[PDB]
């Protein structure tokens, strides 16, 4: 069955947390590296309907 | 374990302060760190030094989870105001760190990473960055020398970060 | 077919009603619409011959959200919990 969905990990991101968090005050106009990851997962999802 | 969310709302409240400093003094982090140590007992029982070892292992987790930027301030201004919360920081090292956070008369890489990483952040944040990291890192040698003792230790893992 | 594929969507929809809450509403748009396959994919929403846990969890959250919108005739729901009662050598 499903039974529900594992957690397994609320610690990497609180890594993400620091990792993140330093790099903020590394940067300091260009644009965040995130978002940019983000649309390449969006765009190689399937564009089907089901 | 418990609480991966306190930890979170300490990183929420230490990231408020510091835009808050942002807009010289000391952090009361160190002040509340020195008076943990002061109530603790001053005995020399085996008790005592492990409850002290015990707790400033705490300490340096807790250290290690806020940013780097709490050690070393951010944004060195001019050579006159320079060296606030360093001091303070340089003072716990020596009093207490060297103690029982240390190995081989070295640090942790842990903390010798955090401070070396808020070291560089500051200074690229700052203006006349070479010559205030070589003005850092000559006063560490009268103020806190264990800083590059560890550095001698920690240096082919700091090196690809800080290049 | 429309049996494995049915588990791989139920499991979605619960995954995505743990993530969020009540009943994200992909599924709600194939239930009004795509009768066929509203009921295709039903069966294993309630194909569980297993024993309950004394307290609940995803699955029976999952149904009892589900209940509530006034679907799920009761004919399954009674099949349902009928089901989940249960010299050589």
């Amino acid at each position: 069955l499903v039974f529900g969905g594992r957690t397994g990990n609320e610690d990497i991101i609180s890594r993400l947390q620091e990792m993140v968090a330093d790099l903020e005050l590394q940067q300091d106009s260009q644009e965040h590296f995130l978002f940019e990851i983000f649309r390449r997962r969006l765009q190689a999802l399937t564009s089907g309907w089901s | 374990t418990g609480n991966e969310d306190i930890i979170s709302r300490l990183q929420e409240m230490v990231a408020d302060l510091e835009l808050q400093q942002d807009l010289s003094q000391e952090h009361f982090l160190f002040e509340i760190f020195r008076r943990r140590l002061q109530a603790l007992t001053s005995g020399w029982s085996v008790a005592a030094s492990l409850q002290r070892q015990r707790e400033l292992l705490m300490y340096k987790r807790i250290l290690l989870r806020l940013p780097s930027s709490v050690l070393c301030g951010s944004s060195f201004q001019a050579e006159q105001p320079i060296t606030a919360r360093c001091e303070q920081f340089f003072h716990l090292v020596n009093s207490e760190m060297r103690n029982f956070c240390s190995h081989g008369g070295a640090l942790t890489q842990d903390i010798t990473a955090h401070f070396f990483r808020g070291l560089l952040n500051a200074c690229l944040r700052s203006r006349d960055p070479s010559l205030m990291v070589d003005f850092i890192l000559a006063k560490c040698q009268t103020k806190c020398p264990l800083i590059l003792t560890s550095a001698l230790v920690w240096w082919p893992s700091l090196e690809p970060v800080l290049l | 077919e429309p049996h494995s594929q049915a588990l791989q969507d139920v499991e979605k929809a619960i995954m995505v009603f743990e993530h969020t809450g009540n009943i994200p509403v992909t599924v709600m748009e194939a239930s009004i619409f795509r009768r066929p396959y509203y009921v295709s994919h039903f069966l294993p929403a309630l194909l569980t011959p297993r024993v309950l846990p004394k307290v609940p969890d995803s699955r029976v959250a999952f149904i009892e959200s589900l209940k509530r919108a006034d679907k799920i005739p009761p004919s399954l729901y009674s099949t349902y919990c009928q089901a989940c009662s249960a010299e050589p050598l």
